[PDB]
């Protein structure tokens, strides 16, 4: 098990690791978070009490070196920073477990919620979408735009997803028009899977990426890429079978996973009617349209 | 955006646009098969691609052929459209393409915008307008030639004769729209109207009667006269 030590807590911040979420008070002894499953990516995210503008947090994974968060009071946030000296960090972090200034990853050992929203994500992955390659980390926020949204302002500052464009030249063949509009099996199957992705653990792992970031940042962007990469797969007539088996699971834990109260601006009611209600998967995606008829009956 | 009463004189102005209505492209008559079950039987089409300002009528007739096992007609009709609207486009010099497109109805809003991805700098536009263009197909010669094709044919008019040379586009476009109005509401009264004096006749390369500009006002007056009637008779107002 691994741990992510704080230097500090200067500012009153709700801290959230992965799912789960602590209330920590202005300068209140925290010393960071332990027991920290190794073999997943994991999110540390932070929202200020003092100003609820700005969700932000570091993608990282705990094999890829040792990573503490230290606020810095020039740039007013909570920053992620590597460790290189091994020996000095093993000392720093068994001082603070001794203290017992640190809050535990409180996973439940009946519980894979995290492994089912992360199953695909790869944190060399995240390094091409969210770019710096100083950091073994990344860098996300609410604001942050994605390269789509840039093209319809700072590159250094994007979301490098995937472009997905239902009319664009990539989208459909030219003399098959009404076919790679109506049926986007092409796009799916050899533009993005074959050409882009290469597998559909790639894809998958985009799209979880997409909707994590959604929905802990309340990022834009990520969520109409998350839309855009399910509406894809549902409006592509030809899929295989256990692409479609696996969705419904991954779908199934997103829905699971998301505030109740976040529905509203979260979810596409377009987007989930046409993919549970008219497109060729309507009738693949049993946990997913059972889970979302119980739990936002509304939104349909 | 949409075409609509408060931007209705960009229809005159120097860029060049396109009117497209499929409503005459997937035509059937419904009929009754001996086990008394309801079957279909298709008749040629046309695609009515009009200029506004010029009168330039692109009228692509669609032989009952291009239907046969094709399922969802309807759905294939619009592509179908979007298609031949294209290939109109790419048959024009550069300096005769559209800068718009504007369909008469929203379905074809993406079906051609797909058709024309290689064209992204013609615009393709709704219209808030409810234009009579589906009453093409109740001037004669135009009928005429759809229902006589024998496989897919351009045919090429000017659905305002020589109007041109003595009024505006603006005035010969209102002209049309009340002459489609009225064949729309009332195709019998509104022929009668048009060939009520036998010595006003049809020249060969027209499609409307050779009317002096004095007897035009009096048939516009017999024209909006037919469509309130029979507006009264619609509504009992």
């Amino acid at each position: 098990m691994n741990t992510v030590p704080f230097t500090s807590a200067p500012i009153e911040v709700t801290i959230g690791i992965d799912q789960y979420s602590f209330n920590v008070k202005e300068n209140q002894p925290f010393h960071g978070i332990k027991d920290i499953p190794i073999g997943h990516v994991h999110v540390i995210h932070f929202q200020h009490a003092d100003n609820s503008s700005m969700r932000y947090g570091y993608w990282f994974d705990c094999r890829m070196g040792n990573f503490y968060i230290q606020y810095d009071p020039k740039d007013g946030l909570y920053k992620m920073m590597e460790e290189r000296d091994g020996a000095k960090f093993e000392n720093i972090v068994h001082n603070f477990k001794e203290r017992q200034m640190m809050v535990s990853y409180p996973k439940i050992d009946e519980d894979d919620t995290w492994y089912n929203l992360t199953e695909f994500v790869q944190m060399d992955k995240i390094r091409k979408i969210v770019r710096k390659d100083e950091n073994q980390f990344s860098y996300v926020d609410s604001s942050m735009t994605t390269v789509q949204e840039n093209e319809l302002s700072d590159p250094a500052h994007s979301l490098n997803y995937t472009v997905i464009n239902f009319k664009s030249r990539e989208a459909i063949r030219p003399g098959h028009e009404m076919e790679d509009f109506l049926d986007k099996s092409y796009y799916l199957n050899t533009v993005m899977l074959q050409g882009i992705f290469k597998n559909s653990s790639n894809y998958f792992g985009e799209l979880q990426f997409a909707f994590l970031n959604a929905m802990f940042f309340g990022n834009y962007g990520s969520s109409l890429q998350w839309h855009a990469m399910i509406e894809l797969i549902c409006s592509s007539a030809t899929v295989p079978k256990h692409m479609l088996d696996k969705l419904d699971e991954i779908l199934y834990y997103q829905i699971k996973t998301l505030p109740e109260q976040y529905s509203d601006i979260l979810l596409n009611e377009r987007v989930w009617n046409i993919c549970l209600y008219s497109s060729f998967q309507k009738n693949s995606l049993h946990n997913t349209e059972k889970i979302m008829e119980n739990k936002y009956p509304e939104l349909l | 955006g949409a075409m609509n009463s408060s931007n209705y004189a960009e229809l005159f102005n120097n860029d060049i646009k396109l009117f497209v209505d499929d409503t005459n492209v997937y035509r059937v008559t419904v009929h009754k098969t001996f086990e008394g079950n309801v079957a279909t039987k298709a008749i040629n089409g046309c695609i009515f691609t009009l200029n506004p300002k010029t009168g330039h009528l692109f009228l692509k007739i669609i032989h009952t052929s291009v239907w046969a096992g094709q399922k969802r007609l309807s759905q294939l009709a619009k592509w179908k459209t979007a298609e031949e609207v294209s290939a109109l486009v790419r048959s024009l010099p550069k300096e005769e393409q559209p800068k718009q497109i504007i369909v008469t109805r929203k379905a074809m809003l993406d079906p051609l915008e797909v058709h024309m991805l290689d064209f992204p700098n013609i615009a393709i536009r709704p219209t808030e307008l409810r234009l009579p263009f589906s009453a093409a197909m109740s001037i004669d010669k135009l009928s005429d030639v759809v229902m006589k094709a024998t496989e897919p044919q351009m045919v090429l008019f000017n659905i305002y004769d020589d109007w041109l040379d003595r009024i505006s586009s603006y005035t010969a476009f209102s002209r049309l729209t009340l002459l489609l109005r009225a064949l729309k509401t009332n195709e019998e009264s509104a022929k009668m109207i048009l060939l009520s004096d036998p010595t006003i006749t049809i020249k060969s390369y027209h499609l409307w009667p050779s009317f002096t500009d004095e007897q035009w006002i009096t048939i516009e007056s017999q024209m909006r006269d037919l469509i309130l009637t029979e507006y009264g008779r619609k509504y009992n107002v």
